[PDB]
């Protein structure tokens, strides 16, 4: 079919457009691992406040990890980076993109559009304009296609599948794997939990991993650990969920 | 400039500006740095420029043989107003044109035209797959550095350069266009087939099967060969769209060019309908008794 010529593609691409996993230790000197979280929650904020495309976010952190990885940043002017990541991000896969001015309001004002402009040819130039890169979304519609289950069923997975993507987002994990990986071990994760709740229903989980592992050619062991590795950042929502007191 | 690339001869200058040609420093190979200018909004990079030149890319990490590759891209004069966009590319050493200007053949040869047609349609039908339609399908706009390769060019590149017309030029050389593609504006996929049978037939053994200038002068010069279709393939609408003024009748293909098979007359023709829907596919064609 077209499926495997495409999704050869798909994975080529994924991997044209990689971060290193090591450009807090090589590249950075500022920016540290939180402040990342920072940034990549308050841009998860933006795009759900402006209800953009969901797309939009993962593939913002997809430039903003890719800079990182090629550029060293004062923290200073992180945010910035963000505001940018998401501009471009978003007139990538928006009909009707973000506003600089709108997304500079979003920072109460504190960076303003001609930084923005200034930086979206910094981010656009060191990622050599190669920016239709590849999301978990991407793959998560994939992998439903393949799977037998009823489009009411693809709707909850698909979901679920993609709160797990915003949870990896704002991980570490999303600089270590890439979308494939991210979109299976997300959908692994949600047609599981579906199958416990809702038993004889959701049966596409049956050894899931090993079939989307098959997919995506991938050691079925990595699915493993980043299916867990999803369950336990959703566990730490746990924390976050409540804790906004003190 | 200025560019981490180091530029030698100027290949050429037309439609998309000059052409010039460079040396990969750190990597020590060749490379096609064309250029554009697009308008600096105040929302920044044109979002058609970044969307199209983004997909360009998207397309090097296919590989795709008959095909040439947007190997960088670069955003080097920002002003009010202004942008430049060097775009780096794949550089063949030769075209299609120093390929049949070059010709040691009188005429011939068919296995160096049926494999390199054949070839011709594989990177058009990609092309198409990914949604790509190209304007100037030219013996230009084709090219094999060596070793026969035919890896097609300047692709994609006319919604990019639609801030050409603000110097409205430039050669022009509407030698090829789809009997739409200025007697209307269409820009469909198929417009972009018929500039095949336009190459198909000028390869036996000359120069353009249709060159003269005129829209309709070009119209009608078309018509003396296909013959003037009766209605109702007749479309619309406008910059001096004319309706059926001379008449005319269906003249034998092989007849101006000397000299088409048994069905490379009749493919030709298939190609060269003027109705766009009962034109040939770009893959149909691909596989026709032709080969």
């Amino acid at each position: 079919l077209l499926n495997d010529r495409v999704l050869r593609a798909m994975l080529k691409a994924e991997e044209t457009c990689a971060p290193s996993v090591s450009y807090f230790k090589c590249v950075q000197k500022e920016v540290l691992p939180s402040m990342r979280k920072i940034v990549a929650t308050w841009m998860l904020e933006v795009c759900e406040e402006q209800k953009c495309e969901e797309e939009v976010f993962p593939l913002a952190m997809n430039y903003l990890d890719r800079f990182l990885s090629l550029e060293p940043v004062k923290k200073s002017r992180l945010q910035l980076l963000g505001a940018t990541c998401m501009f471009v991000a978003s007139k990538m896969k928006e009909t009707i993109p973000l506003t600089a001015e709108k997304l500079c309001i979003y920072t109460d004002n504190s960076i303003r559009p001609e930084e923005l402009l200034q930086m979206e040819l910094l981010l656009v130039n060191k990622l050599k304009w190669n920016l239709a890169a590849m999301t978990p979304h991407d793959f998560i519609e994939h992998f439903l296609s393949k799977m037998p289950e009823a489009e009411e069923n693809k709707q909850i997975i698909r979901k679920h599948a993609q709160t797990f993507v915003a949870l990896c987002a704002t991980d570490v994990k999303f600089i270590s794997n890439p979308p494939s990986m991210v979109a299976a071990g997300s959908v692994v994760a949600a047609v599981q939990g579906l199958n416990l709740r809702s038993p004889n229903n959701f049966l596409s989980y049956y050894r899931l991993t090993r079939f989307l592992s098959r997919v995506i050619k991938c050691d079925p062991d990595c699915l493993r650990a980043c299916q867990e590795q999803i369950e336990a950042l959703l566990e730490s929502s746990l924390r976050q969920a409540q804790q906004n007191m003190d | 400039a200025t560019s981490r690339y180091e530029p030698v001869a100027e290949i050429g200058v037309g439609a998309y500006g000059t052409v010039y040609k460079a040396r990969d420093p750190h990597s020590g190979h060749f490379v096609a740095l064309k250029s554009v200018r697009v308008p600096n909004g105040e929302e920044g990079l044109p979002i058609s420029t970044v969307r199209e030149v983004a997909l360009l890319r998207r397309l090097e990490a296919f590989e795709h043989p008959n095909v040439v590759r947007l190997m960088d891209v670069c955003a080097t004069s920002r002003t009010d107003r202004e942008i430049k966009v060097t775009l780096v590319f794949e550089h063949v050493d030769q075209d299609l044109r120093t390929y049949l200007d070059k010709a040691p053949p009188p005429g011939l040869p068919a296995e160096t035209i049926k494999d390199l047609m054949r070839q011709f349609l594989r990177g058009l039908d990609f092309l198409h797959a990914n949604c790509i339609v190209h304007r100037d399908l030219k013996p230009e706009n084709i090219l094999v550095t060596s070793g026969g390769t035919v890896k097609l060019a300047d692709f994609g590149l006319a919604r990019i350069y639609s801030y050409q017309m603000a110097l409205a030029p430039v050669v022009v050389t509407l030698w090829y266009r789809a009997p739409e593609v200025l007697l209307q504006s269409t820009y469909a996929t198929p417009v972009d087939m018929w500039s095949v049978g336009c190459i198909f037939a000028e390869m036996f053994r000359r120069k353009p099967l249709f060159c003269g200038n005129s829209e309709a002068d070009q119209l009608g010069k078309i018509f003396d060969l296909i013959g003037l279709p009766p209605e109702d393939d007749w479309p619309r609408d406008v910059s001096l769209p004319r309706g059926a003024f001379p008449p005319r009748g269906p003249r034998p293909v092989q007849s101006v060019v000397p000299e088409m098979e048994e069905s490379g007359a009749q493919l030709l023709l298939e190609m060269l309908t003027f109705n766009p829907h009962k034109r040939i596919s770009a893959f149909r064609a691909l596989q026709h008794s032709y080969l």
